[PDB]
């Protein structure tokens, strides 16, 4: 488990319908394409292999006439260890792969709010919210510039610099 | 001043399991396990032969029911409940291993063992037990042979089927068991009868008994069929006091096809390779729990309700 | 001014089994296999039938020491390792498959077969080795047919059991086989032997035949056991020259039991689910280590001794 | 997998037994040490969640019989399957306990690296890490202060000015 | 001061819970493939049968004389090993054949038995045969009357085991081609031979009927076998048409049985056997052969399995 | 999972040898080194995968090869051992599939562990452009670089002459 999920964030937007992972903002709601699509794509991977699994099988039991009695409490026996087998292949699978599963969708959403993190740089502080915080004015287009992936933090630092010291 | 980094969540959500967590929410979740299959037998890209209230045995015999099943080539052979094997009461040994050997092939061709009989002979004995129209009749690759004259003794004879293919072919003949002491001396006469039969691969006897015994569609007397695999090459003797029950045609059953074994109506727009004795399945999913016991390219049977793979992260809001 | 963030240890850590590392110190940790068994048959809760000595097939032929267990009702039905089936020197065909049959099975009710028999025929005789109360006895639900007189020929005979039921019923029928000559003509006559049987759905020929074998139980005869199953309103019909061993009595196999075959003696205050030859198994464990041969709803065997799972690691 | 019980925590602490996960101080008055509930009983929910999964029927009959003998080819193609059943299971159960331990512990650790960086992002500026687990407070911390941290009531702001001029200089 | 992870020009690609496609820097493959053809046989006390049948040791047909008795922890069988050099069958042939396959070794007793002299012993068929001259089972006895056309005596013959382990005990019976040719080597009589134990009752008529000619012959000689404890002893009552055992045979300990018609490499070792050659590896899973015997790994039905040895490779 | 491998290092380094985890610049040169211990924790965690892997009960023969075999038993042998082959084919499947995930995540973990005790060893004096690079504001001969990845880098002797750095 990563902190992203159930954990310092105490909530998540209903309101987005959008995508899985988004971005909100007080200013004077937008969601990441990049991280939605790679936390799609391995849902779907697995979907894929699930969907996908067959060896061609014969009747060995008959059911219009009664079978020999010993044969038929070993095919009985035999077919009972399988289902048994394959009932616990199955829980331990879909148990395995749903852990894995939220897992890596918390993993997914700490990748790019390191991401956030490591592109603000000194420019913003960290909070106890998960909703970062900026001390200088930064219009629909610098939060445009965060969410891109292109931006400039030599170009706010000797400003924000004097908003963190005073 | 500042921006917000958070996940979605839905109004709805679905529960899962997990390792560590039952009744774990998430977003979203698709099953492994299919519930429901149709309750049609599909039939679509297979050509088919149904048999209804025809018995797999009845076609290597020639029960009337199976006259119209008496040759054909199929991809898929299906079996009914109450499917007729026998008109005259009897049973067959090693039924189970030749039925199935019946469903696992993909088609029968039919071949006349030319016998031929003596003057002393009536090789056109009927019965009462199986009819064909209204007439009184008999299983069509077999003949009952009789003395032609009730009462004289059935003279000794002898047929050798040979067989000049490249593939084996099965040979099936039956043994009469009277009922009474009387019907037998009618039928081949006093003396001690005995049957033999015999090829490379197979030895055996065979005597008739007189036993009293209740009536199966009114008849007392009983017809046990016997059968083996003649391989290329290889020839067949009769030996027979009068008793045999005596193939007029032999059996060459022919490729490989998929039995089934079921009552569900069958359906040519659905598609599937996946059959049990209630309709059919088809689908994506790898799991299944409908039937225990299947046949063909089928989906491993789990005995349990559902399992929900959840298809995105943890569903946690306000 | 520090703040500072760590986890607990011990001086004793349990070693356990990852993907990565086959030995990983861990806090503490838990097995999941059994290897502790009751060694007692916890058969409370469950209307049960100990048979003793009495092998299944007894309570069907009605072996002496099977007199108990002629008639019941259960749910668990326990065989044991010096069950008897045979005073008499014998055999009965498909064995297991009868047996098995008799061991699925939740009670057996017998009917009379009303089988009579004229003034030719001894229908009282008995053996040395199927004892009673003290004196020479037989199984109590057949019944030994020979000539009256120590050297004529047995009578040409016809007994019809009908079945009036509406379920299926079991019979049971017998075929000795003499050692000597001397003795088969004194037993059933000069003349040339056949039984034969049939209904509905079964049809059988059975001949006597004398041959020379060692003695069991101080016996060189033979009775070779066969049975059928009858369906409701169906007849089964013997036609007899002598060495037929006649069944008095039916048996009718009701509902469904587990079959158990255990040394351990019954505790009837234990309740469980899981049993084998030894013992029974009572646990919340997922495997077990104990038997490759356990009956009912048991955990799985495994070939592993031991198979910890942690409940972090430990590092001092 | 994660930073810190293998990592830059080289070592347990023993004498604290109350929780899976702690706080020790230094402070003018003195060092105490004290435990987070929360992140302890995380883990120790999904470890019994573990367990709950750990703990349904099937019934079985006998297909080999103890008292008498069994025929040759059933019986050893019998014993055949049931050895084949067998090491499948084994199997099942050594892949089962070897991979649920993995994830246990690096779950384990997981909750740890949580709860250093909640503490982390709670106190922000006021306070620094060297990469031991443990944050230079560079501002006073009174014991209530202390557990003001504890409680996750702290507010940083209050004393961000003190820290800083320290931090500076 | 910077970070970063290798790479390789040229990757090897695994499969992945999520991912079927995943290029990695090295692997190694969890599937073992194209295993040796050949048997071996190191350490191994083997015992090649050749043209020689398993039963054909029971019984002594004559491509089995240098297989009669012997001991060894392997039983290499061929394909068209011969069982009958005289046509025939075995009842319950399956189960004789899988528990010599799973014997140690097979050690002959001689049974005792003797016949008057209105019995000849010495019967022999070209069917088999040594030295390129008509012969017999070395195992077993023709009994036919030495007078041309007369009845067989009624006769007796007990083979008693007198061991401290079970034998196995077998013999043939003769179902003649014509009702002459019957006459000529039993009589008139009416036949039968009764076999009785303390654990076996069993009776057997031989049959007149016409066959078609195997090896050139259209009599047949069909075989039976018991098993006879410790201090039990088994009688043969019998009037013409038995094959009577000269010798008989006990099975001891166990051996690893191989079908294979593959050539016995004596300088390799193995665990693990099938149709053609042997497997040797430490790999848990092989496709070779969904049939194998022995120590083996698991069959699965796929070409090919990835094991991703190192990290993902970003070039 | 975790971020390091395929999140923001954006390629890997064909000319490291001899290590699975250093680049610099400053002023002297440029020179290239592999940190020892975390391939090495890497690389001990994959062996023991291997080990795991290559750790069999006899089994007896009970298809008749070269003969005859009773076409229902056959039947029954055939739907049994194409049975067992199909789970244990689903197990293969299903352990290299679970096996190569943990292996690739592990690894990109093992990276950003060494991130992370880098960062926390600089501290102060340096910043993190997020290719994983650390901006050093006050040069640093090739002792230094040594130092850095030597563990033995005191932070406190630079910190001062680099915080003027950081501000102006
Ligand atoms: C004439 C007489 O009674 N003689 C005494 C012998 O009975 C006795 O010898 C033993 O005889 C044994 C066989 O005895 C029975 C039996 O099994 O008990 C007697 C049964 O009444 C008879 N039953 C029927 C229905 O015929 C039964 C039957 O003929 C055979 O079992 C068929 O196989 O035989 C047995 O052979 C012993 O080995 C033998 O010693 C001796 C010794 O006590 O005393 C005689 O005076
Ligand atoms: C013990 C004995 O009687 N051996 C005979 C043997 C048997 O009588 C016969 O196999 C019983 O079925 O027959 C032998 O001759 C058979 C042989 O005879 C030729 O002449 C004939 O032309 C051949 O077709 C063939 O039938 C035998 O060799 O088996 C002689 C032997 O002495
Ligand atoms: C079993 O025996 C009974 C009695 O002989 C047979 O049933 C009788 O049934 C027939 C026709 O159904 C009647 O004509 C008789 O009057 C009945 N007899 C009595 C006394 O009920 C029955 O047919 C036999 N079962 C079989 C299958 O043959
Ligand atoms: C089956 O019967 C045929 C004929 O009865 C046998 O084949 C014949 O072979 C012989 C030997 O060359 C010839 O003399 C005959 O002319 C052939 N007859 C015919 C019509 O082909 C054959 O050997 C018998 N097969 C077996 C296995 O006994
Ligand atoms: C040791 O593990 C068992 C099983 O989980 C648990 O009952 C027990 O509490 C553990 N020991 C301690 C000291 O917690
Ligand atoms: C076996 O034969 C010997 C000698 O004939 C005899 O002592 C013994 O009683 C016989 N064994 C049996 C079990 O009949």
């Amino acid at each position: 488990l990563f902190g992203a999920i159930a954990g310092f964030l105490e909530n998540g937007w209903e309101g987005m319908v959008d995508g899985w992972y988004g971005f909100r903002h007080q200013n004077a709601q937008a969601a990441d394409y990049k991280s939605t699509q790679a936390a799609i794509d391995q849902i779907t991977g697995k979907l894929n292999r699930l969907v996908e699994k067959n060896t061609e099988f014969e009747s060995i039991e008959s059911e219009f006439s009664e079978i020999e009695h010993q044969i038929g409490n070993v095919i009985n026996w035999t077919k009972d260890s399988i289902t048994d087998i394959w009932t616990y292949q199955a829980e331990l699978l879909v148990a395995m792969e749903n852990q894995h599963t939220i897992d890596m969708a918390d993993s997914e959403m700490l990748n790019l709010y390191e991401r956030v993190r490591k592109q603000l740089r000194q420019n913003a502080e960290e909070d106890g919210k998960g909703c970062f915080e900026i001390y200088h004015a930064c219009d629909d287009s610098c939060m445009e510039s965060i969410r891109n992936n292109t931006y400039d933090h030599s170009q706010y630092r000797e400003e924000a610099l004097l908003n963190r010291l005073n | 001043d500042k921006i917000c980094l958070g996940h979605h969540a839905v109004a709805n959500g679905t529960i899962v399991k997990t390792l560590t967590n039952e009744q774990e929410e998430v977003t979203n979740a698709t099953e492994t396990v299919e519930s429901t299959g149709i309750n049609r037998l599909c039939m679509k890209g297979r050509k088919h032969k149904d048999l209804g209230n025809c018995h797999p045995i009845g076609m290597l015999i020639g029960t009337p029911a199976c006259d119209l099943h008496l040759t054909g080539m199929w991809d898929t052979l299906i079996e009914r409940e109450n499917a007729i094997a026998y008109c005259y009461p009897g049973a067959t040994v090693n039924v189970e291993a030749l039925r199935q050997k019946i469903m696992e092939s993909g088609g029968i061709n039919k071949i006349s063992t030319g016998f031929t009989y003596g003057s002393s002979i009536n090789s056109a004995g009927t019965t009462r037990a199986c009819m064909r129209n209204g007439g009184n009749s008999f299983y069509a690759e077999l003949k009952w042979l009789v003395s032609k004259s009730k009462g004289q003794n059935f003279p000794q004879t002898t047929n050798t089927y040979r067989n000049t293919d490249t593939a084996e072919h099965l040979i099936m003949w039956g043994i009469h068991h009277p009922s009474s002491t009387q019907e037998k001396n009618d039928l081949y006469g006093t003396q001690s009868l005995s049957i033999s039969v015999g090829s490379s691969t197979y030895r055996n006897n065979f005597v008739p008994v007189v036993g009293a015994r209740p009536q199966v569609n009114g008849q007392s007397g009983r017809i046990d069929f016997h059968w083996t695999l003649v391989q290329p090459g290889d020839n067949i003797t009769f030996s027979h006091n009068g008793g045999l029950i005596a193939p007029s045609r032999v059996s060459k059953l022919i490729g490989r096809g998929l039995g089934i074994q079921s009552d569900a109506p069958i359906d040519n727009n659905c598609e599937s390779k996946c059959f049990w004795r209630g309709g059919s399945i088809n689908t994506r999913l790898p799991f299944q729990n409908l039937s225990p016991r299947t046949v063909g390219q089928c989906p491993k049977y789990v005995n349990r309700r559902s399992l929900m793979l959840a298809t995105g992260m943890r569903n946690v809001p306000e």
